[PDB]
């Protein structure tokens, strides 16, 4: 019995060796390999394979999966291959092949009565993305950032109020209990961060034992260097994460004196191109550093013919400086620059930045951190061709590099890469489906902790799912109490052990913090390198090993208007 | 006028209708959400002009031409499915490969 | 540019490779017509149909899973069958097996 | 003293012998009885009887109703009637007579201090509606079904997952756990599906244990003998209801073989004409057996020219067939039939049908229960004219026996019926007011448990409710807490015994199905033939007694273009 | 070192003697003091005086304020000054100077790293609202009261019955229960009132047990002398407030028969005018008694070109009246008179009348309160110009007259004024940020307890807050268990020691009236004015010391079409 | 469509537009709202053609004029701010001192 690879390919999605393009981009995937028997695939459906005593087997609920996607085309740091995927608990149980051990042969993945079907034939699965750069603005924030793919937020703030718009703090401990109480309601993994600039030690502990999960430093608030050292020193002490929004008014020092204070302890450096914030013009050396995980916010990402003309506009607007008085111009050319805007593309090419995020609503696009993640990638193919480390005619090296950006280097960066982050057993399920031509901008499905938490639906009362109009809408993974199941609230180890969940009534799931401390650039998968990079003082050109590097913006770009109505 | 949520519902089709056929008029190349938007309302109308579904699978096809819209659109949309109250109820239209 | 096209590597894939597979000549007796799916027990099927069952003991169609053979009434024709893989235990269907083999 | 029966009418609704037309359909219902004392009406409002001492008394709130609905005109199963409703702890206290015993004659229902008052002079009242064929698609389902007029929705499913798109199975204690605690969410009240096609007995317990309150065989899932008759060995021991959609491909055996499979069981039979499932091409003839309670859903109900053009081209999205293979067009004339189409109308005129229902979002609209049901009835009236047990110039019993078929009949069915499912003295108060020109289309007022759960209500910034735009918006019945008092979550015996709502924290009031195995045709309410009924293998002809039954396709029906915006 | 007063005004907000327009209206109002320090302002922003060390401190938690908003302009019954306004668990802590006592001098609000920051300079900040005349129809009302700028909501109701579209009457103790279990989904602090209409005491006394924190006396439950008796005895006894809408029909008595029966004891007389009920013609009169408390509701404030054209065919849709029988004309002409209408406005400048509230969808608009009492204030400035209580060339005492109308005087009436009504320390922190141009329409942030509840938003995915469309979103606040903390449900007395709390399982924050019966007209903030007013039977005309109230209609008005989309 | 959140908001700012258009054709002096909405929805269907930001920040200076808009509606609106899908993605358009 043979079957065409065409029509095999139609049935049950592509195998070893086809090629699927991403979306509208000029990007590639080859399927690297496939965990199936050639003709004990499974498919659901009428008279199809899974059903009692064929491709459903007689097992009781503990030894079977909850759920299982059919036929998925897995892309993750670790590889592009074709498998069915089992979900039990909530978490992610095997990558293998489903069915029923019965009559079926190598089955890794039991299917019985107590499981549910997604077909995932010709779609691809990606792990949830994780935005690190959050300001806490607005609630309607968190279903944004689902509907893009987005299933984990960390960051920081207490609504619309001056000191949110600008900078990622949940200030004391009134404030990080009322917002963890209101986390309870929002489909999104959370953590929070804390103010962290401050002098007395003891005015940080307290956040942190509040349930803060690392702590901001942001120039708003004087980002010097007793403020830097002071949050490093209880960061240290208590297992958290420190991110960064360094001094650009160059008031307390240069970029080498915030490294010095800094003395290489663990940190996360926000918008490290420096638009975003920071040292002017050269925060951007900051990547050479090993002790140093460094992240661009989106508005630069890629670098575009209209991104300086709305940079210009938007400093203007948010510092309140206009273009009459001189002063105001030169502050407006110390953080916009075209030469770091150009430059950061590629360091997100070669793996010397290791992290996407958006800052949302202050300066960053909440719905956006993964489109804009794929469209440096597909300009940068386009410019440089193929990276030194791809094999075949493919670039699946370069997806590998650009997925982690958004998935497991904010994991790791942030310490929840034990719960999240990945396709790995024992991970929480989080997990986002996509069909090829929608790839980035627009899922299939989004799936919390196991249950479907967000999905396009079409007409409510039409006689099938699909009739118009289609519009993304809550599932009952975002409803009370089985949302409270499905997602979690990080809490750092100090408001875990003294009972922070219990005093406030916590409803959802509780994760902990851990590992803050350890990462270092070398463990940023697929983007680790730390470059011999230099910024000349009076032009602003960045230089690796005494290399210009630069790339040309874009006129158009994929993943832009093929796809949205405004 | 005691709207229903599918009536309200329905109101979001049309006015995303509503922006297509602007853009269809200035002589732009339409999009995905565009085109699916301005055949769906369509269909809606003819339902409520009293033609019958099976006119509609047929009419449908020739709303939008491969020359109206953006590269890649026509293979975006294998079919349209919209249902809408003809004069003996609700019923559902697919048309099937809207555009060529 | 088509968004998210497939290349496809030409060629062919061999199904259920390394199996046990046997004939049987199959002739619907009854007056409405019979499906039969890729992995149902074919010694089970609707009584209508006439074969040698013995011969059809442990055995499914040898087709694409997913995909089906009709018979119409009257329809006779020869189907190639593949044998069961796994434990080999059979339960469900017409409930003659519910057990190895 | 003296009125005018016209002044009479206009002013308290109408009374014994006055008729009235439903909706825009040819039907008429003639006032059967009623309860007043005439001139002892109650009416609210500046100057008028329910005031202190008149017809409001001096007694405690032990000793009054806490809702009285004033001068309704009752349609249900048992009668029409003028009458007033009294409602206490959420429950219907009595049918009769309210105002003040102090100065009034006759009074059953005392109105107190402690009463609140609803208008329903000049409108009809009736039970809520209960869909028992809800796939558990998405959520926005409850309130589309709310809105038409149905309270009680039984169903199953986990969201937009292949497996819930088919069938109505809540797969696994997992998956039955997480959509109990969704349930408290929504303002309808809920009773699960677990998946019933598996032939190992313990792995149904397992799922009934979790709360699962029937079992649904689906041939998706494989509705094969030996999976048919696990399900229904264990429904006999654990008392819980079995829904059966049958072997389409009469892969396993024809009818007579799934009916043997039976074996005189109790049994639900989903979509019995066959185009929602079924085998091809006669389970309609399921409906002559007395153990069999037969339901239609609705996209076939009624018979119109429109019909089988949508039908032919939903089942070749819903499958993916194709029109090119012959096959495939050999299986779309096998569910698809304009005989046993036009057939079903008269079967449900006849009473040989039991009950209508949705398949929500899968061959069948949610929000068009009581529409289609209704567009049925009226279309009957048109070709057989008056029923043989009609009795006077009115329809009453045709209506008697068409309400049934979406309230009483229903909750018998599902052992449910000691709760809800008609308007009778201890059930619990889910009733829909109704204006007379919209009947069956949109509903005035839609009470649950005692409170107003959804409604038309106008501009909320208005000085007075009417003004536009009017839509249906959720009202406290539907908020938080007072919701979780006004539902119930009904849970199978075994579930109850183990603690299942305390286990999952389940805030929502509970009921336990009862009853399930016992009912059979004959305790169907006016709809308990069982008909010597046939279907020709070749032609498709349905007979009863050797005579064609047969239908005419509408061209255009009531209760669809003169209501609805779109 | 100097600054001009126009660019410190720029920067900071106007200081002492500067002159503010309040939105489009002839109002002015004049800084009367500013707590400030010159060059000691703090600013918070990129480069700015909070920052580590410099305005902000080093300070533990409990030694500073939770929330600060910096340079705020308050308008608040006491004054019209320039201050800090500090924030401590959600409560108002202090109204002066903040930033970092280490640096600064004559520091009263400590900020520390616990501290978020509101930028208020140029900015006016008022207390939250006060509705005491809410019908609670349906539960949207909240939202729309809550964008308007009112924070606490009294009232009655269960929904869209017909007890409720007329009265302001929660009936007895399962609907005061279920209410009181919705309240905690409302953001808005909410009291809610029984039916006071009964001639038997007990039955009054079970309602205020339940729950309530006043009875209401409405004619269409019969507003006769006895039930006044009984409710204000039992008022007498429990602590609450009784509200009257009176025998407009004269059925009992006159408004003489009405106020005997009072026999002076403290009572609040709803839309004291009478087109909203009451006494015909001369209700009116009720404002010259020390014991009454009297309020407007908003329909006839102020008197314009088309209030009796909507009132004339108001009241024929309200009570189905019809223009054609003379005995319902001349019933139209009895509540409807231009004559009080007239009046009214007149009476509230001289601070005769001394609350304002909706009477919500019930000859009443919700979000309206404060946009109609700043358009009287503007209306009697044009006519009557300067108050004889004003000083200096500004407007600030007829600000201050007006703002207590819907601030401290219903918080004094219903025996909440220990909790909100006024910027004070110790009271909730519910309070209203505005920007001048749209004083009293739009508000830009809406603070409660503490926490932002609702506020216009821009677009989500924006790369800042401000980009369109900008519309009113609930924010943090408004959200689950933050909500349940940020807001209160009052109670009764007797409801607080039965336990009433506890037994609901209510979860927000529980706060207890007191002190209803000892206020009197003397007690109200700026509008304790009793005057010897006479009402014509024949002409309607009124007189106060034999003098004629009139006041000629507007055609245009402020506050209207510049504002809103429609 | 698969319409997010952020498409279905737009739609409302759409909506806001046509009622000021059809205001502004009836020669009436524009307000606050409506003014707001007819710039915004300019710029919007801008980028859809494809115009760049820095010539819609000029161009959007011209759509209104201070004797079409009521008096202080220039004064309530000190800039306007829109985002929208450019070619090269989504981008700001910050309109300053709109209405002279
Ligand atoms: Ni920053
Ligand atoms: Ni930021
Ligand atoms: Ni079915
Ligand atoms: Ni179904
Ligand atoms: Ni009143
Ligand atoms: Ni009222």
């Amino acid at each position: 019995s043979n079957i065409s690879r065409q029509a095999y390919a139609d049935m049950f999605g592509p195998t070893v060796g086809d090629k699927v393009r991403l979306a509208d981009t000029e990007l590639w995937i080859e399927v690297e390999d496939d965990l199936t028997t050639y003709g004990e695939e499974v498919k659901f459906g009428g008279g199809k394979v899974i059903r009692d005593g064929m491709g459903q087997g007689q097992m009781l609920a503990a030894d079977c999966v909850d759920l299982v996607l059919t036929n998925a085309l897995i892309v993750d740091h670790w590889g592009i291959v074709k498998a069915d995927i089992g979900v039990k608990d909530g978490r992610i149980f095997a990558i293998g092949k489903a069915g029923n051990p019965d009559i079926q042969p190598n089955v890794t993945i039991p299917i019985g009565a107590a499981t549910e079907v997604i077909a995932a034939e010709g779609k691809i699965v990606t792990a949830g993305g994780i935005d690190t750069h959050i300001h806490w603005i607005c609630p309607q924030q968190a279903e944004e950032a689902l509907v893009s793919g987005v299933t984990t937020m960390v960051g920081g703030g207490t609504g619309p109020a001056a000191g949110t718009h600008a900078t990622t703090c949940t200030p004391g401990p009134w404030y990080i209990s009322r917002m963890l109480q209101a986390a309870d309601s929002l489909p999104v993994n959370i953590g929070l961060l804390g103010k962290g600039n401050v002098s007395q030690p003891d005015a940080l502990r307290e956040q942190v034992a509040a349930g803060v999960i690392g702590l901001k430093i942001h120039e708003d608030w004087g980002a010097t260097p007793a403020a830097i050292d002071c949050a490093l020193t209880v960061a240290d002490e208590m297992d958290i994460q420190v991110a960064l929004h360094s001094d650009t008014l160059n008031e307390s020092g240069f970029v080498e004196d915030t490294l010095a204070a800094i003395g290489g302890r663990t940190i996360h450096t926000f918008h490290t191109e420096g638009a975003g914030g920071g040292h002017a013009p050269d925060i951007i050396t900051a990547c050479a550093h090993p002790n140093i995980l460094p992240s661009s916010t989106n508005p630069t990402l890629p670098y575009t013919l209209n991104t300086i003309d709305e940079h210009l506009d938007m400093l203007m607007v948010c510092h309140h400086l206009d273009p009459d008085i001189a002063e105001d111009v030169a502050f407006a050319e110390s953080r916009i620059r075209r030469e770091t805007i150009a430059a950061e593309d590629v360091l997100h090419d070669l793996g010397a930045f290791s992290l996407t995020s958006s800052d949302s609503q202050a300066m960053g696009r909440v719905g956006e951190v993964i489109l804009r993640t794929w469209q440096v990638a597909h300009r940068m193919k386009v410019q440089r061709g193929a990276l030194a480390e791809e094999t075949g005619d493919n670039d699946n090296f370069r997806v590998k590099r650009y997925i982690a950006k958004y998935t497991i280097n904010p994991a790791l960066t942030h310490g929840i890469a034990h719960e999240v982050g990945s396709i790995e057993v024992g991970k929480l399920a989080d997990l986002v489906v996509w069909s090829p031509a929608f790839f980035g901008v627009k899922p299939a499905t989004v799936i919390k902790g196991g249950m479907i938490a967000i999905a396009p639906m079409g007409d409510i009362n039409a006689s099938i799912p699909t009739p118009q109009p289609v519009h993304y809408r809550p599932m009952f993974g975002a409803l009370g109490s089985a949302r409270h199941h499905c997602r979690l609230t990080f809490l750092s180890q100090a408001a875990a052990a003294n009972g922070v969940a219990e005093r406030l009534n916590l409803r959802s799931a509780i994760a902990v913090v851990k590992g803050c401390r350890t990462v270092q650039k070398a463990d940023m998968v697929h983007n680790s390198l730390q470059p011999n990079i230099t910024v000349d003082a009076q032009t602003y050109e960045v230089r690796v090993d005494g290399e210009l590097i630069t790339s040309e913006p874009a006129d158009v770009l994929p993943m832009a208007q093929r796809y949205f109505l405004f | 006028m005691e709207l229903t949520p599918r009536e309200k519902d329905k109101l979001l089709l049309f006015t995303a209708a509503l922006v297509a056929e602007r853009r269809l008029a200035r002589g732009l190349k339409l999009n995905y959400p565009e085109s699916v938007a301005l055949i769906s309302a369509f269909i809606m109308e003819g339902a409520r002009d009293g033609k019958s579904v099976a006119s509609l699978m047929e009419e449908g096809r020739h709303v939008l031409t491969r020359e109206q819209v953006m590269e890649g659109v026509p293979e975006m949309i294998p079919d349209i499915q919209v249902e809408a109250t003809f004069p003996d109820g609700s019923k559902l239209v697919t048309v099937h490969n809207p555009i060529i | 540019m088509i968004p998210g096209e497939y290349h496809v590597k030409p060629g062919q894939i061999a199904l259920n490779t390394g199996r046990a597979t046997c004939r049987v000549v199959v002739e619907n007796h009854g007056d409405r017509p019979i499906q039969v799916g890729s992995h149902y027990h074919f010694a089970e099927v609707n009584p209508a149909l006439k074969f040698d069952r013995q011969q059809a003991a442990g055995y499914r169609l040898n087709i694409p899973a997913g995909t089906a053979v009709r018979f119409e009434p009257g329809q006779k024709r020869e189907v190639e069958l593949v044998a069961f893989a796994g434990h080999r235990a059979v339960f469900g269907f017409r409930g003659e097996v519910m057990g190895p083999l």
